[PDB]
């Protein structure tokens, strides 16, 4: 079974470098060309570069030519991206995606992406702040995560047992370049007087894990 | 230096209903055109290649036609797991580009939101600033409006909002909005407010606290 | 500078044939991603590792509309013929 998984991703400052890599499993990864796409948040698919099953053709895409080399090691199913001058406008997903051919398009597997965000923010883990439900029938409550930095968070009601109702808002950044989303559940009025219900949060690039009770 | 692009940007219909995606290209690419799925939060999934060829493990609801510069892809009776967003590319000559994307979204009956507003906490307000926050909660369609009062005059410049995904179970939206003030900000005014504005309400609706 | 275009995209138009003037000729169609080098080259048989094309058109492409046309000279023998995964077996008089 075709698996491509990227890696690398992470905060890098402007001006600066980072290395990609995407390591290939379940099929002859030297017989194929392999590609990079990238996707910032909220945008398209945007192509970033080619590799030829043999590595002898490259090619680039118009804003990252002279900045951005792909290479690949078939001796160890290994696609690479080396990204130099790194700019605000590189943020993006970054997917490793496999041609079902020697180099073209079109694009018949993708790996789930690696994030990159570039900028002069420093991680830093979120405020758990509690949504406290307040005065038909269905009460209101949640967490506010703030300021934390970079994306992702990863909100759970009570470990997962709470997943009926329950919105977890897209983050949004911020002027101080930090970001902040809200995470709320609807429940019973009468369940607010017996129901214990507590968000936990998880933010993996500061190793900061949270959980904050939820009381009227 | 070819040009891709999709139309419509947004198109809704309901369940069982047929979609039709159109994807133009500035100058001809033959057949070498391609379609992809993506759903909020996963990677894209191939469905169609030089032009009507359904990729592997496609069911046959999708098809697709077309060659030189215009190019169509058509849902047949859509099923929920069809509603996503659709990128097509041409891959005739390098560099091979996508268009920007349609989503496709389901069409139901307008529904209200809900909306109801949350003050700071203690624990924020012990720390120098305060967050207020407006759920509209379930409504259809995805357009809203909200504003924000503070002792009943018009705040601009100091909220934010996110908007969920169309929620898989009963096709509608929420909407998160946050208005932040400093804590001195918050503690010189009395009334705070978040006005709402859409189809499924005959007037905005107000929600609100007095501080304390 | 091009890429090497997709070899597993190439269909004879012109097999292998005689030009007239000691050159071998052919045609092919490419119906990959373009503009593009042709990857062509040529064996003795039972010695894949040594190319024995000698080309007269020299770095042959696919345009955006037009390329295809491949001419060669071959040593004395039995050759093979290769452009891109496109195979044809070629005795070249001696």
């Amino acid at each position: 079974q075709v698996q491509l998984v990227e890696s690398g991703g992470g905060v890098v400052q402007p001006g600066r470098s980072l290395r990609l890599s995407c390591a290939a499993s379940g099929f002859t990864f030297s017989n194929y060309g392999m590609h990079w796409v990238r996707q910032a948040p909220g945008k398209g698919l945007d192509w970033v570069a080619v590799i030829s099953y043999d590595a002898i053709s490259k090619s680039y895409a118009d804003s990252v030519e002279g900045r951005f080399t792909i290479s690949r090691d078939n001796s160890k199913n290994t696609l690479y991206l080396q990204m130099n001058s790194l700019r605000a406008e590189d943020s993006a997903v970054y997917y490793c995606a496999k041609s079902p051919t020697a180099i073209d398009p079109p694009f018949d597997y993708w790996g789930q992406g690696t994030l990159v965000t570039v900028s002069s923010a420093s991680t830093k883990g979120p405020s758990v702040f509690p949504l406290a439900p307040s005065s038909g029938g269905t009460a209101a409550l949640g967490c506010l995560v703030k300021d934390y930095f970079p994306e992702p968070v990863t909100v759970s009601w009570n470990s997962g047992a709470l997943t009926s109702g329950v919105h977890t808002f897209p983050a949004v950044l911020q002027s101080s370049g930090l970001y902040s989303l809200s995470s709320v559940v609807t429940v019973p009025s009468s369940s607010l007087g017996t129901q214990t219900y507590i968000c936990n949060v998880n933010h993996k690039p500061s190793n900061t894990k949270v959980d904050k009770r939820v009381e009227p | 230096e070819i040009v891709m692009t999709q139309s419509p940007a947004t198109l809704s219909v309901s369940p069982g209903e047929r979609a039709t995606l159109s994807c133009w290209a500035s100058q001809s690419v033959s057949s070498n055109l391609a379609w992809y799925q993506q759903k909020p939060g996963q990677a894209p999934r191939l469905l169609i290649y030089g032009a009507s060829t359904r990729a592997t493990g496609i069911p046959a609801r999708f098809s697709a036609s077309g060659s030189g510069t215009e190019f169509t892809l058509t849902i047949s009776s859509l099923q929920s797991e069809d509603f996503a967003v659709y990128y097509c590319q041409q891959y005739n000559n390098w560099p091979p580009r996508f268009g920007q994307g349609t989503k496709v979204e389901i069409k139901r009956t307008v529904a209200a939101p809900s909306v109801f507003i949350f003050p700071p906490s203690d624990e924020q307000l012990k720390s120098g600033t305060a967050s207020v926050v407006c759920l509209l909660n379930n409504f259809y369609p995805r357009e809203a409006k909200v504003q924000w009062k503070v002792d009943n005059a018009l705040q601009s410049g100091n909220s934010q909002e996110s908007v969920t995904e169309q929620d898989s179970k009963d096709s509608t939206y929420s909407l998160s909005s946050t208005l932040t003030l400093s804590k001195a900000d918050y503690e010189k005014h009395k009334v705070y407010a978040c006005e709402v504005t859409h189809q499924g309400l005959s007037s905005p609706v107000t929600k609100s606290f007095n501080r304390g | 500078t091009y890429t090497m275009c997709d070899k597993t995209k190439f269909a004879w138009k012109r097999t292998p044939t005689d030009s007239g003037h000691d050159t071998v000729v052919m045609e092919v169609t490419f119906s990959g991603t373009k503009p593009c080098r042709i990857p062509v080259r040529a064996v003795a048989h039972g010695f894949p590792d040594v190319n024995v094309a000698m080309l007269i058109t020299p770095n042959p492409t696919i345009e955006n509309n037009g390329g295809g046309f491949i001419e060669m000279q071959l040593p004395p023998g039995d050759n093979i013929i290769y452009v891109g995964e496109l195979s044809h077996q070629w005795f070249q008089k001696g």
